């Protein structure tokens, strides 16, 4: 049955016209099946037999009795845009715990909405002949596979659910694709009563809701998760055992494994990723190394762990703890009460051009903050492995505006600290190295060196080098040859940046070498001076 | 209603809604429900593909729609140089004025906006405006004949007071004593209710070079480095004689007696810096640019200009009480203060160069925004010298 609901005014993109796609010819076997399916839809009021007036047409096919398939790809190319049909999908950690939850499938089979009469002509299609005229039709309802159907379907369900919602504030209904999720904290019998009242309400609008045979029951499959009444678990992750792995297999496997590192602790893929080096074909077979076999082996075991979480309780605190798993790697878990996680996560190592750990910490805090607001509409209280004095010292001086929402210190190693802090003033009694480096940027031949106030000096010859690398190399040599306290003068513009940001990680192996050196010194003062 | 269109070839805004806090989502739902009843806005379908960000600010919540994009695409349509001279200016929010006025039926779809749903459990609530929206370029424009009429009396009554309107704001500027000023304001509010800036003080501070009993190699180094850079603003600045004392490989800490030539060079330089570079004038055909640098510990420096090194204005902003642990709070505060002065002075907002990471700012700025308008901004990496240089800006003898 069709619904007695107003139509939404649809239009075709700017100036474009309806499709005129030639009907792919079929076999007598397929035509008969289509002619049947279509006579059934014609009586239901879904399609209308139409004349030659219509210059438009969409191809119809036969798949599997037989099932009909209309290829609207072309209509969809010429159909106006709509408001992005709810793009962000719900995360189980944001679902409030409810006593009862029931799923109502309002799919197309059960849900038929009328089409904007003005637009119906563009949906025209033709059932071929055995040479002679074929049978022409057009849709009177939202076609399955057409661009606007998901949006108009959702908009319609919303209009229809408005009354019920105002009348049952103790009940919450979530919309996602063809399904309605209805939950409440009412007594199970009362809950069931309201579901039935709703079903009867959709029935009134032309929505024949489900069959006892098509009713979904707990747990629920929510994109890799299993939603149980009091908690969620994750659908088993299967790692195929083989004696022959191709590039494609390894990549797929890495893919599936990277997703698991989010929920599971200890997942590693370094040795499996190594297998991808120099690969010439996807089908190419790469023998697993010894370490890859072990890694894969240990992961199979980690995935046999019963990782579970719980649901949201708005009357309780929202807490998020963070750990540094390695340089640039951050792990986190958001919970309300100790050990009962709502959600856990990991942020792939960021390979910046140059940054520091405290900065990377704020970036993790910000990503979690954004995630939380989406999921819970609130920001968590943070537990960060950094002292309040370390934070104060860094942020207050840093050239860039930065911030962390309300947080507290949790002493869980390793802790994030400032690996070094350039002196504010020149060091008295410390050798002063005047460094300098130059190179022909074309020949890439250069020299680096220094001359200290104490008479010490050096110059190194470098081939295949840039001017930047020599200048930085100059600084590096001064750091090597100096004592634990050193003043260094340079006209390097990039060094000026180091004084400002004082990075502890970067893209240059050279800068990295310098940082290791900076860290090792007890005192370092960097002074920049204009060249010449 | 008068027909309003988009600039030629411009299509409507399709800006996505940022996530909001449950607090703000609840607030907007309540505000918008009441507005629907009063016929100011109406729910819309999915056939309307446009969208404009919306949010709530501030002890009850106010709805604030980010129309920057739409304002840009809206067809085009004077400034009282006297406002900037006045002793005191008070700012007033006159956005409610617009609700009465209807918006062309054909333009409404472009005002579409969405109230998001927590955890994406439900589709957002879509609306569009029926009447003039607060924050849109066209509103102050359309409601102009109506605004003059209501202002004529108060104006003609007090020809000494200047009143300037920007977006939803009204800047009232006069010369009366603080009390006589606040009194004139209510007389106006009453007049309106029936339907603390000080520009003369905003003095441009000069750059001051350090003076020392004795100078060290480093002292001169840092000094010469800044003067060199500054040579881009003032070509008469010289570092020759100073750079000579820097000959050799002395210890960064060694004291260097200054030659008489370096002493004079330092004196000529101080004199040049005594005043703002000559020949800088505001150009209406050009955009205003506001650059901010984080000096640290609550201090911020900014420069307003249109051409690099040709400042129209520069200044310092010290963080306000109760903003200590919040860099984002301090920056938005500063942005609003600078934008306000900009309006007062030129009647337009400047585009900002903010020393903050995109993600950091976009996540928290609305939490401390308090203006009806929103300026344009871009995120940047502060050059070390630009910071070191404006840090040299002069400050009060004892204070103020
Ligand atoms: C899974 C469950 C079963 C029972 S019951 N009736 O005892 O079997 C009671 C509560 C729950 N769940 C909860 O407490 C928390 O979960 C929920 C809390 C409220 C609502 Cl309305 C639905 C759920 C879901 O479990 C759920 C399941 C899905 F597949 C998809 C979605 C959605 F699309 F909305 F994201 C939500």
């Amino acid at each position: 049955p069709i619904s007695p609901i107003e139509t939404v005014p649809v239009k075709l993109k700017p100036g474009m016209d309806g499709p005129k796609v030639k009907q792919w010819p079929l076999t007598e076997e397929k035509i008969k099946a289509l002619v049947e399916i279509c006579t059934e839809m014609e009586k239901e009021g879904k399609i209308s037999k139409i004349g030659p007036e219509n210059p438009y047409n969409t191809p119809v096919f036969a798949i599997k009795k037989w099932r009909k398939l209309v290829d609207f790809r072309e209509l969809n190319k010429r159909t106006q845009d709509f408001w992005e049909v709810q793009l962000g999908i719900p995360h189980p950690a944001g679902l409030k715990k409810k006593k009862s939850v029931t799923v109502l499938d309002v799919g197309d089979a059960y849900f038929s909405v009328p089409l904007d009469e003005d637009f119906r002509k563009y949906t025209a299609f033709t059932i071929p002949s055995i040479e002679t005229p074929g049978i022409r039709y057009q849709y009177n309802v939202l076609p399955q596979g057409w661009k606007g159907s998901p949006a108009i379907f959702q908009s319609s369900m919303t209009k229809i659910l408005e009354p019920f919602r105002k009348q049952n504030p103790d009940i919450v209904i979530y919309q996602y694709m063809d399904d309605l999720y209805v939950g409440s904290d009412l007594e199970i019998g009362q809950h069931r009563t309201k579901i039935e009242e709703l079903r009867q309400h959709l029935l009134r609008w032309g929505l024949t809701t489900p069959d006892k045979k098509h009713q979904k029951e707990p747990p629920f499959l929510w994109m890799g998760y299993e939603l149980h009444p009091d908690k969620w678990t994750v659908q088993p992750i299967v790692l195929p055992e083989k004696d022959s792995w191709t590039v494609n297999d390894i990549q797929k496997l890495v893919g599936k494994l990277n997703w698991a590192s989010q929920i599971y602790p200890g997942i590693k893929v370094r040795q499996l990723c190594k297998l991808l080096r120099g690969t010439k074909a996807l089908t190419e077979v790469i023998p697993l190394t010894e370490e890859a076999e072990l890694e894969l082996a240990e992961n199979r075991e980690i995935l046999k762990e019963p990782v579970h979480g719980v649901y949201y309780d708005p009357s309780k605190d929202l807490i998020a703890e963070i750990q540094k798993q390695g340089q640039g790697q951050w792990t986190y878990q958001i919970y309300q009460e100790p050990f009962k996680n709502l959600k856990t996560g990991k942020y792939a190592r960021m390979r910046g051009a140059h940054t520091n750990d405290v900065k990377q910490l704020t970036e993790a805090v910000q990503k979690i903050t954004t995630e939380s607001i989406v999921i819970w509409g609130k920001t968590p209280k943070f537990k960060l492995p950094i002292q309040k004095e370390t934070w104060e010292t860094w942020w207050t001086e840093y050239w860039q505006a930065t911030w962390i929402p309300e947080w507290e210190f949790v002493n869980t190693p390793p802790l994030v600290k400032l690996w070094y802090q350039l002196e504010k003033e020149p060091i008295v009694g410390a050798e002063t190295f005047y460094v300098d480096g130059a190179a022909n940027r074309e020949t890439k031949l250069g020299k680096a060196g220094y001359v200290t106030n104490r008479g010490r000096q050096k110059v190194v010859t470098l081939t295949d080098t840039t001017n930047q690398k020599t200048e930085l190399q100059a600084i590096y040599l001064a750091l090597q040859d100096s004592g634990l306290e050193v003043n260094i003068v340079t006209d390097s513009q990039y060094a000026l940046g180091i004084i400002q940001a004082q990075p502890d990680q970067s893209e240059s192996e050279l800068v990295n070498q310098i940082i290791e050196q900076l860290i090792k010194k007890e005192k370092v003062y960097l002074a920049w001076v204009p060249a010449h | 209603t008068v027909p309003v269109k988009l600039k030629p070839g411009m299509d409507g805004p399709k800006v996505k809604q940022w996530p909001l806090t449950e607090e703000k989502i609840k607030a907007l739902v309540e505000i918008c429900t009441e507005m629907e009843k009063e016929g100011k806005i109406s729910k819309i379908g999915p056939e309307n593909p446009y969208n404009t960000p919306v949010f709530a600010i501030k002890t009850k919540w106010r709805k604030l729609v980010d129309f920057r994009e739409l304002n840009k695409r809206t067809q085009d349509f004077p400034h009282p140089a006297g406002l900037k001279k006045k002793k005191s200016v008070t700012v007033l929010d006159v956005g409610d004025a617009y609700f009465s006025v209807p918006l062309d039926e054909d333009f409404r779809k472009y005002t579409a906006f969405t109230i998001p749903s927590i955890n994406n459990e439900t589709p957002g609530i879509r609306y569009q405006y029926n009447v003039l929206p607060q924050g849109w370029k066209g509103s102050p424009a359309i409601f102009q004949s109506s605004m003059t009429k209501i202002l004529e009396p108060f104006r003609k009554q007090n020809p000494d007071i200047v009143i300037y309107q920007y977006m939803d704001d009204l800047y009232v500027g006069s010369d009366l004593e603080i009390g006589q000023h606040r009194t004139k304001i209510e007389e106006l509010r009453q007049h309106l209710l029936r339907w603390e800036l000080h520009p003369d003080k905003w003095t441009v501070q000069p750059i001051v070079l350090p003076e020392k009993d004795s100078w060290t190699v480093n002292d001169i180094q840092k000094l010469v480095g800044k003067l060199n850079w500054a040579s881009q603003i003032y070509p008469g600045i010289k570092v020759r004689q100073l750079c000579k004392l820097l000959r050799g490989t002395k210890a960064l800490t060694e004291v260097i007696p200054l030659t008489e030539e370096a002493e004079l060079e330092l004196a000529e330089n101080r004199e040049i810096l005594k005043e703002p570079v000559h020949g800088v004038y505001y150009d209406p055909s050009k955009d205003l640019i506001a650059e901010i640098q984080k000096q640290g510990q609550g201090q911020w420096t900014y420069q307003i200009y249109q051409e690099p090194f040709k400042n129209l204005k520069t200044g310092k902003y010290a963080r306000m009480r109760g903003a200590h642990t919040n860099d984002v709070k301090q920056l938005t505060e500063a942005v609003q203060k600078i934008t306000t002065e900009s309006i007062v002075i030129w009647g337009k907002t400047p585009k900002f160069k903010l020393p903050i990471q995109k993600e950091t700012w976009e996540t928290w700025w609305t939490e401390y925004w308090q203006a009806t308008w929103i300026p344009e901004w871009e995120f940047v990496n502060t050059p070390p010298l630009v910071k070191l240089w404006y840090q040299l800006e002069k400050e009060p003898i004892v204070g103020a």
